[PDB]
């Protein structure tokens, strides 16, 4: 490739326990799943939208976020895999797919260190090889 | 675009 652009990202989730099981629906946790840049940039320059596919137990399980922050906050009772798909401003630039296990329950290791939220997050890089002129400009602004 | 990491196993 003549131009290679690497965009580091962090994705995953945070979760917080209610201290009790809610009577109405059995929900125990609030959680937020997200994708963010690793560096301080405006990702929307080159990201068109990010889609998050939730478990079928959720209403409207295919969620779309079109502007930063690219996050979904929900409540629930169970862990499950979320599929994340990142679309670019050039429709012909192949979207990126990420796989994340939504984490609710804290390790004893972290509990004993006084952590009161669960954070499960992962570093990755999106790699663009010879993107269009328009994409190159927006990736480098 | 492609990613650095595989789908379900990461460095």
């Amino acid at each position: 490739a003549s131009v290679t652009i690497v965009k580091p990202i962090v994705y995953g989730n945070v979760a917080r326990y209610f201290g009790k099981k809610r009577e109405e629906d059995g929900h125990t946790h609030q959680w937020t799943v997200y994708v963010k840049p690793y560096r301080n940039e405006d990702m929307s320059a080159y990201v068109k939208k990010i889609q998050f596919k939730l478990h079928e137990s959720y209403g409207n399980p295919l969620r779309v976020v079109t502007k930063p922050p690219y996050e979904i906050t929900e409540t629930g009772w169970g862990e499950f895999e979320i599929i994340i798909k990142i679309f670019f401003i050039d429709p012909n630039e192949r979207p990126v797919t990420l796989y994340h296990l939504l984490k609710l329950f804290q390790s004893d290791t972290n509990a004993m260190l006084g952590k009161k939220t669960v954070v499960s997050e992962f570093y990755d890089e999106m790699i663009f090889q010879d993107p269009t002129a328009m994409m190159q400009q927006l990736l480098t602004t | 675009a492609r990613t650095k990491q595989t789908a379900r196993k990461s460095t």
